[PDB]
RNA sequence: GUAGAAACUGCGAACGGCUCAUUAAAACAGUUAUAGUCUACUUGACAUUUAUAAGGAUAACUACGGAAAAGCUGUAGCUAAUACUUGCAUUAUCCUUUUGGAUAAGUAUUUGUUAGAAGGAAUUAUAACAAAGAAGUAACACGUAAAGUGUGUAUCAAUCGAGUUUCUGACCUAUCAGCUUUUGAUGUUAGGGUAUUGGCCUAACAUGGCUAUGACGGGUAACGGGGAAUUAGAGUUCGAUUCCGGAGAGGGAGCCUGAGAAAUAGCUACCACAUCUAAGGAAGGCAGCAGGCGCGUAAAUUACCCAAUUCUAAAGAAGAGAGGUAGUGACAAGAAAUA
């Protein structure tokens, strides 16, 4: 048969997973869920190789069995569950909240987040659909189908999502002052306010994004994540603060200690 | 014998109710030291009143002696040890004996047995 | 050369082993499922009527109702067929089988007595064996004992003590879960109503 | 209550592993579409035409056997289930204008007649009318806040993918110059079939389509790719083989099941091999792991373990010749005695 492959080779694992080459030849294939395998990572490596909480699959699973790991305040027991680009995960008894953000190099790193900001999660919508009764339901990048969205919300506008009530709070547009985050582009990891767009005739629309250091970089429209307006990032950024510090002048920063 | 104890990467894991830290023992001009002395040393360092709650492994004596690296772990209690530790580690630490040591012979005779050919 | 005479009413079967071929002529040419007077098989068997419903050939290949032939044949076996045990769900096997027509090749015969005769057979038409296990469904046992819905049948179960678990019961948890799902669907209706109500004001 | 042999039921077994025979615009690689489709588990939304709870139909088992036997098998009797099958309110809309009246009740899917948040273009979403119209909306199981969960179900979206598909790219050969077209070749119409487009196929219609820019043939001791050696740059040769994609399970062909196979440690028939045999009849595919024979210059142990990675399940305690460890191993590679 040629059915769905139920294995993932270690060498074929995505680069940001960072799997040792000698630690076997199989990678934990993420189960079907809210996000794609390439742009999401499993709790296994999240808590074994990134959090360093566990050292083995068996101990990862016996941590997982207890309802102490919560994503969006929802307990999860799928061992290879795709967390996604942007989400809120919580560990209860030790009372910590991790928001999955990017890194300037372009990896996945959990970021410490308080309860208040954890209650404030953002989802980029993908498309809106009209159903029976002339009602519009919009699907986010998290595979989340939220019905009854604001009429002012557009296809590329992002919407504030509340975790408990599962409701929309406020929409953010794609304006020249819209602070965005490149999701899967070659310039992944750099935050920017966008400088302009170019509406091309039926091809991948590109946008030129302006950095804090006046660096202009072009990336596709299909892989951006509006994270707030020009006032401030609505999401607590990681230590690197979303500024792609250059490779040549990274070594001078690294060498002083 | 007298030796120096170094603890690095000392962190606490509420998920396991444990603590993880890399353990180094400096014993220059002296060979490998028994785990009992370092067990007592770490117990009195961390005010531990019991011995069996600790797990020591990863001990590499390095070249020429004088420094042995290793990994040390602590548990909340014997209950935590039993719940979150596997049989081989338990046997090595010395609490319970191993299960029946047949191994793959279990699967061999499972294949030998056939469905609806044995009354039992 | 052996016959299992069974009484469905008495739930007991008895085996007779015979050699003489003259005793089998009345059952020759007779297909499975037909009734024959089994008088030549025994002096005390006179007046007994037997229905032939099973058998095997000399090598052990059994009969089959559909195949109206006198010899062993090969045909593809479907899953729901009466002479095929399943191996894989969908597996279809081709095996030899003997036809329904009875000849001088059967090593076994299965027959059931249908009409009682004049004599009595020791251990066949005198004693009987019960169900050996009572009904499990509450409706089944209720119909058996004719006590309708007056009371729970848990106090009138067969003991050997221990008692079987009764399905389709009237335990309070069933009603509790039914009311839970009813109130859940009502909550769903009211939350949908308030959702559409709050949507109906921001459309401007 | 704790369990629990056997069995029914559910899922997987379509993953993985091995090999490179076939393979020459084919596969593969980069680049597109599917506005021409399907999609297990999972997540997120959510639904229409006896009820203090309905019905049969069966295993294991009991008792008699057959043969030499199969992972073989008959009748009598029975019981269950989340196996199989029936079936129990209410909501929305219009009017005087919180509140009273009246109006109506099909989800997908198909047909006919209209209007018509997005995309790049809709016959799109969706809405209206007239006709049909499946499958469900729980007759099921455990128990968390100092109401919950499992299993199952209609539609939509993503997830894990798959099938088709635009464009660009291949070794030698003209002592291969004209090929294809009744037997579909090239396209039109109409229809069948598929999950969908399509000569995929059928009926009619037209004579078309490719080709020295090498078609059509033939050969390859040719699976393709990133990759390897040699490299100042150009280049030349190799790539079965760590991973991706394709193929195969002795050679063809066919089929059930299943979401997913033209599966092969699933079946069916022939061809070529080959097992037991009481002479009647049964049962087979090590290009899986070890190992033997044959071939050959040439290639390891009929070992141990699920401890590491990962997969399956009814998902902690069970499995996995996957995989790891060890044995042989002057394939190669690195450090380094004989002072």
């Amino acid at each position: 048969g040629k059915g769905i492959k139920k294995h993932l080779k270690r060498v074929n694992a995505p680069s940001h997973w960072m799997l040792n080459k000698m630690g076997g030849q199989y990678a934990p294939k993420t189960s079907s869920g809210p996000h794609k395998l390439l742009e999401s990572i499993p709790l296994v490596i999240l808590l074994r190789n990134r959090l360093k909480y566990a050292l083995t699959f068996d101990e990862v699973k016996m941590i997982l069995i207890q309802k102490i790991v919560k994503v969006d305040n929802k307990v999860r027991t799928d061992c290879t569950f795709p967390v996604g680009l942007m989400d809120v995960i919580h560990i209860t008894k030790s009372n910590e909240y991790f928001r999955l953000l990017y890194d300037i190099k372009g990896r996945f790193v959990p970021h410490r987040i308080t309860n208040e900001e954890s209650k404030y999660k953002l989802c980029k919508v993908k498309k809106i659909l009209l159903r029976k009764g002339r009602l519009s339901i919009a699907v986010t990048h998290d595979g989340r189908s939220i019905p009854y969205i604001h009429p002012d919300v557009k296809v590329n506008d992002t919407v504030r999502l509340d975790l408990e009530t599962g409701k929309v709070l406020e929409h953010l547009k794609f304006q020249v002052g819209s602070l965005v985050m490149v999701t899967a582009g070659h310039s992944v990891g750099r935050v920017g306010v966008i400088s302009s767009i170019d509406k091309n005739m039926g091809t991948y629309d590109i946008i030129h994004v302006k950095d804090s250091r006046n660096k202009v970089f072009a990336t596709r429209l299909s892989n951006v994540f509006v994270i707030g307006d020009n006032t401030k990032p609505y999401i607590s950024l990681p230590r690197e603060k979303g500024i792609k510090l250059d490779i040549i002048e990274e070594r001078r920063n690294r060498l002083k200690a | 014998d007298q030796f120096t104890i170094r603890v690095k990467k000392y962190m606490s894991n509420p998920l396991l109710r444990r603590k993880q830290f890399a353990l180094e023992i400096l014993h220059p001009n002296k060979g490998s030291v028994a785990k009992k002395e370092v067990k007592e040393r770490l117990a009195k360092m961390y005010k531990l009143n019991n011995v069996n709650t600790i797990v020591l492994f990863g001990f590499k004596t390095l070249f020429g002696g004088g420094r042995t690296k290793g990994f040390g772990l602590i548990y909340k209690n014997v209950d935590a040890v039993k719940k979150f530790e596997k049989k081989y580690r338990l046997v090595r630490e010395g609490l319970i004996d191993k299960e029946t040591k047949a191994g793959r012979r279990a699967s061999k005779e499972l294949k030998n047995r056939r469905k609806k050919v044995r009354g039992t | 050369m052996k016959l299992n005479i069974s009484n469905p009413l008495n739930n007991v079967q008895k085996s007779i082993e015979i050699d003489d071929e003259k005793k089998l002529l009345p059952f020759m040419e007779k297909r499975i499922g037909n009734a024959v007077p089994g008088d030549s098989i025994g002096e005390e068997f006179t007046g007994y009527v037997f229905r032939i419903t099973g058998g095997n050939d000399k090598q052990g290949f059994p009969m089959i109702q559909g195949v109206l032939t006198n010899n062993r044949v090969r045909l593809l076996f479907k899953k729901g067929m009466k002479c095929y045990r399943p191996r894989k769900k969908g597996e279809r096997k081709r095996k030899s089988v003997r036809g329904c027509i009875v000849g001088q090749d059967l090593s076994a015969l299965n027959l059931t007595l249908v009409k009682k005769g004049v004599n009595e057979i020791p251990g066949l038409t005198d004693k009987a064996v019960g169900k050996k296990l009572g009904p499990k469904r509450a409706s089944k046992i209720r119909k058996l004992f004719n006590l309708d819905k007056s009371d729970d049948v848990r106090k009138y179960v067969i003991g050997r003590f221990i008692k079987p678990k009764i399905q389709r019961l009237v335990t309070e948890k069933r009603l509790l879960r039914k009311r839970n799902l009813l109130q859940a669907k009502e909550k769903r209706r009211l939350e949908k109503k308030q959702q559409l109500k709050e949507y109906k004001q921001l459309l401007n």
